[PDB]
């Protein structure tokens, strides 16, 4: 017989025995995150190598197949996951050095130590405290000192470590037949199959900024408004020609502007939409919130969840020594096992988080029918975008009034609409330029375009044009400032976050059009509209079995990624900012600095 | 026993109550193909064959006439002309084990599809490429039989389902199994009709003093006209008189 039948039989033998091991490993992980105990720890080891002792061995049985002639797209794509060289192509010394440098970089980043000079006996970490201090404060000196100290104890000594990590990852990139690690990172948004849908990895690079130029004027108006509010609060710290520094953004990275929302509130006279006091008055516990959110999911069009989830899955208050880390997670343990992990409480934020996690669960339901190697979405951003869709949709007053969360006689006006829209934009569009520049900097440092010396100064000068940040203190060559970030020390692709917002906005806009809703986009709700849920689930069921370009064809009519929904959402905000900061001129200068 | 070693049972020379099987909530799926389940108690065949085994939850649909699949082709086969019923029910509470009930095994590789009412228990290694598998498993060598990792928490799709397929054969041999009879009570001194042990007729039934020998069932006087019958339950001699008529 032909080799294709042999490959099919190999896959049919592989998936059946892989399902049991994957289920056992995921069950152990879920139990440990639900039962923090010593015994569940070694099990991971007892599973980990074991899983490798299976998977790599199956990978060992996935090279002799000439994976270039299998006509069936699904079988060839499934076998392609098993036909990955990985780090095994590297030498043993190189692999162990990579493991050691990754471990030490992660430990150093996660063990930040900043002691104030007056009391050198007490440092602070990324744990609550200094994080909270810089997240919520009104000052220029303490924030700047904290930023400088963190960049000194995480970026000063990480220059050789980051250099070696980048060069060794890139050596592995060539070892995996890739001239750059950026190609391997962008391979998630890649397909070379069906005609009319094939996407090149290098095309995503230009698509990132081709969808970014349209939000540049709106970002400039938002920057001008924030600068004006800073001048209102901070006296003579930011010149009108210049721009605000990094430490005044509410974080040492300036990732999100939500921390600075209090200073730049549009209208504090009208309170925000919050029914948590009504949630307590209505006596909505974790069970009631979960049931109401599941009912909303069903009314949208997503199927009711299978039995057994309500018992195994932890919901609230681990309590005693039977502890459980409850970071919001949705577990797809395999073999039809879907569970939630969260400290669900009586809170609107917890309400939205529960909606997000059960949206993740519903998407896990969507591609459950796919084989083990295809038990994933078209791209990693689709999962997060889908999880965020209904969480964003449920915040509208219509859904709250449908189940009587807001008052039955609640009336909205333009003031609170503008306030909410600006608050949402301070987190949604206020992070796109930073993610864009960070991803481009990672791409160019992996490509080796910039020499060894020209790393930090180029980053700081380009942040002025892209983000709009000046340097309160200098960092030329003795600092590695982006290295003090979560997704720098664990080899994390950062394009997923950039694509997730655009994907979720496109899906929300498409559902708003095909959901019989009228008015502003921010008030759009998809509750009790089964057609929108069916349209969503049609694309959800695709999973990894279909390309991402083909996946972006059911909900939306355009395969390519576009920016129009982003500007459509913040239309009232754009109109308000057109006439709000008229006196303050738009734009910033990259020559002005706090020091000179 | 496992699906590839399905238990075969032969039932003959007895009376079958299909109503109680129909009136049982313990069976999740009950699909008949010969006749309606209620009518099954009326008609009958000469023998019954039961094929009982345990499978996955998702493989119950495979056990059907004109159906294809791993179980439907490699472990058991049902012909298009199948007469009878199929009764399946979840057994996760019993068959599934906390440590894994790996005893249950199902066939995954075989050169030919199994014939109807045929069993395969071959454990010989299967070859899918060109190189023969000379004993020890190599490149193109995968075991035809795969075990079941049944656990109490496996989702409805994978739960162990017990399936019994009942077929009815009515060969030229005399029938041996039939349904119930549900005889009524007895009345006297009234013009009624009757079907005593399959002997039908009208008239009035009175008490008689005739002495049947211990083996007759009914007696007629002359010209082939039945007069006395023996009730199959009480075993006593009755008397039949035609209902009165005249001008
Ligand atoms: C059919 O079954 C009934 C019930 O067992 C039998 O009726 C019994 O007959 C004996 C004989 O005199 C009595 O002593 C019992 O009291 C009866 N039981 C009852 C009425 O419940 C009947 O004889 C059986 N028919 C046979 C054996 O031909």
């Amino acid at each position: 017989s032909t080799i294709e039948e042999q490959a099919k039989t190999f896959l049919d033998k592989f998936n059946h025995e892989a399902e049991d091991l994957f289920y056992q490993s995921s069950l152990a992980s879920w139990n440990y995150n639900t039962n923090i105990t010593e015994e569940n720890v070694q099990n991971m080891n007892n599973a980990g190598d074991k899983w490798s002792a299976f998977l790599k061995e199956q990978s060992t049985l996935a090279q002799m197949y000439p994976l270039q002639e299998i006509q069936n797209l699904t079988v060839k794509l499934q076998l392609q996951a098993l036909q990955q060289n990985g780090s095994s192509v590297l030498s043993e010394d190189k692999s162990k050095r990579l493991n050691t440098i990754l471990n030490t970089m992660s430990t150093i980043y996660s063990t930040g130590k900043v002691c104030n000079p007056d009391n050198p006996q007490e440092c602070l970490l990324l744990e609550p405290g200094l994080n909270e201090i810089m997240a919520n404060s009104l000052d220029y000196n303490e924030r700047l000192w904290a930023w400088e100290s963190w960049r000194s104890e995480v970026g000063k000594q990480l220059r050789p470590l980051y250099e070696e990590y980048v060069v060794l990852k890139n050596e592995m990139a060539r070892a995996n037949h890739y001239e750059d690690y950026g190609d391997y990172w962008r391979g998630d948004y890649e397909v070379n199959g069906v005609d009319g849908y094939d996407y090149s990895r290098g095309q995503l690079i230009e698509d990132v900024e081709h969808t970014f130029e349209e939000i540049k004027p709106l970002y400039e108006h938002l920057h001008a408004y924030v600068r004006a509010k800073l001048m209102n609060a901070y006296p003579s710290y930011i010149s009108p020609i210049g721009c605000l520094p990094a430490h005044l953004l509410g974080d040492m990275w300036g990732r999100f502007w939500t921390n600075l929302y209090s200073l730049t509130v549009p209208f504090g006279q009208k309170p925000n939409i919050d029914v948590t006091d009504a949630m307590v008055d209505q006596a909505w516990d974790a069970q009631r919130i979960f049931k109401e959110a599941e009912k909303f999911f069903v009314s949208v069009g997503l199927p009711n969840m299978t039995q057994g989830f309500w018992e195994n899955s932890m919901l609230t208050d681990p309590g005693n020594v039977q502890k459980a880390v409850c970071h919001p997670t949705a577990w797809d343990l395999g073999k039809g096992d879907f569970r939630i992990l969260m400290c669900t409480k009586v809170t609107m934020d917890d309400f939205l988080t529960a909606h997000h996690e059960m949206g993740h669960i519903q998407y896990d339901m969507a591609y459950a029918a796919q084989p083990f190697l295809l038990r994933n979405g078209a791209n990693e951003g689709f999962h997060e975008a889908v999880g965020e869709i209904m969480s964003l949709s449920a915040a509208t007053p219509k859904h709250l009034k449908s189940i009587g969360l807001l008052s039955p006689d609640f009336q909205e006006d333009n003031e609170t609409e503008i306030n909410f829209l600006l608050k949402q934009a301070l987190t949604i569009v206020g992070t796109l330029p930073f993610t864009y520049m960070l991803e481009k900097w990672r791409w160019m440092v992996f490509k080796g375009e910039i020499p060894k010396d020209q790393w930090m100064k180029k980053w700081w000068e380009m942040k002025r044009e892209i983000v709009g940040v000046v340097e309160p203190v200098p960092h030329d060559e003795t600092y590695c400032d982006p290295a003090s970030l979560f997704h720098v020390s664990n080899d994390y692709s950062f394009i997923r976050y950039y694509t997730r917002t655009l994907y979720q906005f496109q899906f929300q806009e498409a559902l708003c059009q095909a959901a019989k809703h009228e008015g502003p986009l921010h008030k759009c709700d998809i509750s009790n509209s089964t057609e929108a849920g069916q349209k969503l689930f049609n694309m959800l069921r695709l999973g990894k079995s279909e390309p991402w370009t083909l996946a972006l064809e059911n909900v939306v009519g355009a395969k390519n990624m576009n920016v129009r929904p982003l500007l459509n959402y913040f239309e009232p905000l754009f109109t308000w900012l057109k006439d709000q900061n008229k006196n303050s001129f738009v734009g910033w200068s990259t020559d002005w600095s706090p020091y000179a | 026993a496992s699906v590839y070693a399905w238990n075969r049972k032969r039932i003959s020379n007895c009376v079958a109550d299909y109503s109680v099987l129909y009136n049982s909530a313990s069976f999740s799926t009950f699909k008949c193909y010969g006749v309606s389940p209620t009518k099954l108690n009326d008609l009958c065949f000469t023998n019954v064959y039961a094929d009982s085994f345990v499978i996955r939850g998702d493989e119950v649909r495979q056990i059907a006439p004109g159906q294809t699949g791993k179980i439907a082709d490699y472990n058991y086969k049902l012909p298009d002309d199948f007469t009878g019923c199929v009764i399946a029910w979840n057994s996760n509470n019993l068959d599934s084990k906390v440590g894994g009930n790996y005893n249950y095994r199902y066939r995954l590789f075989r050169k030919s599809n199994l014939k109807p009412f045929e069993r395969d228990i071959s454990t010989e290694i299967y070859q899918a490429g060109s190189k023969p598998c000379n004993g020890v498993e190599g490149f193109n060598c995968y075991f035809p039989l795969q075990s079941y990792g049944f656990q109490p928490t496996n989702g409805v799709g994978y739960q162990p389902y017990r399936v019994v397929v009942l077929s009815f054969e009515l060969l030229h041999a005399p029938a041996t199994v039939c349904g119930p009879k549900k005889s009524t009570n007895l009345v006297k001194n009234k013009c009624v009709n009757f079907n005593f042990n399959g002997l039908t007729g009208t008239g009035v039934l009175t008490e008689s003093n005739k002495k049947f020998l211990p083996f007759q069932q009914f007696g007629r006087d002359i010209a082939d006209t039945t007069d006395a019958v023996r009730d199959p339950q009480t075993l006593e001699i009755l008397d039949i008189t035609p209902c009165s008529f005249g001008g």
